[PDB]
């Protein structure tokens, strides 16, 4: 399963609290997203706070949900910019510092694995990549002979060419009645 | 405060033996190998008896192309109900079932059995972990040192641990006499003569 | 964690004796060979009794040209049904049967007997493996060192192991007193007096 | 090179010995996959075993392959959920523990990088992570406009609409001769 | 901003200086790429050196670029195949070694995250994977059309299926003036 994240599709407007199960080192390592908007941490004016007293722990929002079916994501990120423990000479080493370093490293690796799996992984069914029923988006207009095709590039005016046509399926149902077709470009039925 | 880990169990076993705790398990330069083998052996000995947390009910088994049933590597015991199969008597032998009555290693159809598996350390519950740790420490000390006072203290601790583990198991899994054989789907209400008289 | 293997059993016996573990079993330079011999001897001693997993019922035996019954090298005991054969009773002697009533080594037709076989270490089930291991360890320790308190401790462990083994056997085989001798096919439903009263 | 994963297509049925070259920590950290089937470690009825008395170290199946050209994969995955070291107070700190911790961290990072490379990896000359001659699949049928097309969608009945056709190619090469084409729905003609 | 990479499109030909901001441990960990061609580090026969005397640090080449708008890539990479610091028994512990080990681990994690981001990300506007408007190539032909359609398969003569063309837009734009359309393929209009 996902190691340090949980994605919830809300079910009722006005709710405030959502539960989460994974572990963490410091409270400021928890991030909350509301409808693709990152949510700041704090209290009062800040919109959410963490309740670490009840099992399982849950996060409480200071303002109720405006509309139901609004996605809320709880994901843990450790400090990727600075080490959590600094060693200085003359200090008596204790197991707490070493354990903190080990937990930081392991949690960072777990989160990286989670992100890699959540992205485009490899479908083990045939050993091929999969999107897991997603939509590929923001792909530039193909140029090279081996790119993928886009709906925009396929549907832009004049996209289909003469070589892009194979005969046999000029359906009469979709043939326009009001179309103006010159007789020179037309065929000649052989009426016996 | 998470559950007990393998390293914590090894440290507890060493401490009960009377030595200094060791840092880790990997590439150790101490008694880690002895502690590990003791813990594994006691875990296997406890698991091979069959409890409520390592038993599957009415599991289907499938034969191979030669009408032969092959068990997995970690299957400890296989039970077949007598009443359902009045003409077939099976007993486990190595990793294959044996048709004792007909003196054959072949069968005619798939079976519905209930088997007991041996679980890894990570998947055990807390009371099982506690009992396993204490028993392993007692056995290791008794086999290695052989003193008197340490043996007495380990005996007392082991007795207390066994009592606690058995009590936890029974209150978790609510064994009953009225229900009879558990393979029958519960028809019992267990109505309470202690409540409804007012 | 798979079932106990030969190398693990040998290491366990050596550790119970109180001597350092061995690396492999082929081309070693220690007491591992003596431990193997003790394991084999205790295995033979236990198997020669006849339990649920090493007994074949209704088995048919075939004679050779000289009208004699020959037994394999690993056959421990045979039993014939007195009711089924009134005028002939047999007792095992070496590898041949003796018709002690008629004082002859020769029979007239084939027999339908119950056969008990001594099995190799591979085919043995888990509880039998554990009991064999503990018993062999105790016997080898007594033979090598010769203490008394160590024998007391090993006796305690052996008693516990025997209790576990017997409980496992009686839970597996599901013996009964109503059914009588098992050579008759089960007509018993063992209908439960407890539950079906509501 | 592939740091800690070797995928091999079995040459012939009945083969049982395969080789590997990556370093490891424990014999239980090596996993073998056979066309999605997972094989358990051990000896005996266990369907694969490891051998270390020969350089390079090699694994051995316990049953030959039924058919040739069956994919067999050997991958090393160190512990990800449980640290290999847990410092306890009152012990004698030795360099072996620190070296083992360093090795575990390095091996985890190597395995994650190799998994990312095994996935879709950047096409340097272009920029989009190229599938590298693999058939991306397991994408559901299109739901929105920009969603890509699948086989069961582009070959599904009812997909014929009135937009994408063009002119300049349609000939007798695929029009059914026996088909009764409506004269009125057909085009015009002047017979001079 | 990527932690440990920077892609520069040369403003003009002939330049030899390029600046960078991220920190590092050893100068041997700095790789310089130009036009997907790797250049060695050193002096003389080499192509570039590293100057750390000023701030911010910059890298200098031994030869100017041939043409303007040339791709120049500078990205850090730590030692993956060997731990930077090994611990020896029988000495005095120093905080410098522990700090160096922590720095190496953190830098490797940073670099891996940067690689994943420069590869495949998830857009925070819709939650679907995005490519940041790049170009995809080296994709095998879709045996099943579950795969994204390759334009070579689209434009190949006769590769278009009869159902790929959707009748309804018949005009005179693409019928060739001298196209000898098979006469027995169209009827006549009901001229009155």
């Amino acid at each position: 399963m996902a190691f340090a994240q949980r994605i919830i599709t809300s079910n009722s407007a006005g709710d405030q609290e959502f539960t989460f199960t994974f572990d963490y080192i410091k409270e400021e390592h928890i991030k909350v997203f509301v409808n693709f908007v990152e949510k700041a941490q704090g209290t009062g004016s800040n919109e959410f706070q963490v309740i670490t007293n009840t099992t399982p722990k849950k996060i409480s929002l200071n303002t109720g949900l405006s509309a139901d079916n609004t996605r809320v994501e709880i994901r843990r990120v450790s400090s990727l910019s600075t080490p959590l423990v600094d060693f200085a000479d003359g200090s008596t080493l204790t197991a707490a510092d070493l354990d903190t370093a080990e937990k930081q490293s392991l949690f960072i690796d777990q989160e990286l694995d989670d992100a890699l799996k959540q992205g485009i992984s490899i479908d083990t069914s045939t050993g091929v990549p999969t999107l897991n029923s997603q939509r590929l988006s923001n792909v530039s207009d193909p140029v090279n002979a081996q790119d993928a095709v886009t709906k925009a590039y396929l549907e832009r005016s004049g996209s289909i060419t003469s070589t892009q046509i194979l005969n046999g399926t000029i359906v009469d149902a979709d043939i326009n009645a009001s179309a103006a077709i010159a007789k020179s470009k037309l065929a000649a039925l052989n009426i016996v | 405060a998470a559950r007990t880990s393998f390293l914590d169990a090894v440290n507890r076993v060493l401490q009960m033996l009377g030595e200094a705790p060791v840092n880790s398990l990997q590439g150790q330069f101490g008694l880690a190998k002895q502690a590990e083998v003791a813990l594994n052996d006691v875990s296997r000995t406890i698991q091979t008896e069959g409890w409520s947390f390592n038993t599957d009910l009415e599991k289907k088994l499938e034969r191979n192309s030669s009408n032969e049933i092959e068990l997995s590597s970690n299957v400890s015991r296989v039970v077949v109900d007598n009443l359902e199969y009045p003409d077939i008597d099976v007993v486990q032998r190595g990793d294959k079932l044996y048709d004792r009555k007909n003196n054959r290693y072949t069968f005619d159809e798939d079976l519905i059995v209930d088997m007991t598996t041996i679980l890894e350390w990570d998947l055990l519950p807390e009371h099982a972990r506690q009992y396993i740790t204490i028993k392993a420490g007692r056995q290791l000390q008794e086999a290695i040192i052989g003193s008197a006072e340490l043996t007495k203290l380990n005996l007392t601790q082991e007795v207390e641990a066994r009592s606690a583990f058995l009590e936890e198991e029974t209150t978790k899994s609510e064994h009953s006499m009225l229900r009879g054989h558990l393979n029958r789907t519960s028809p019992v209400n267990t109505y309470i003569p202690s409540r409804t008289l007012e």
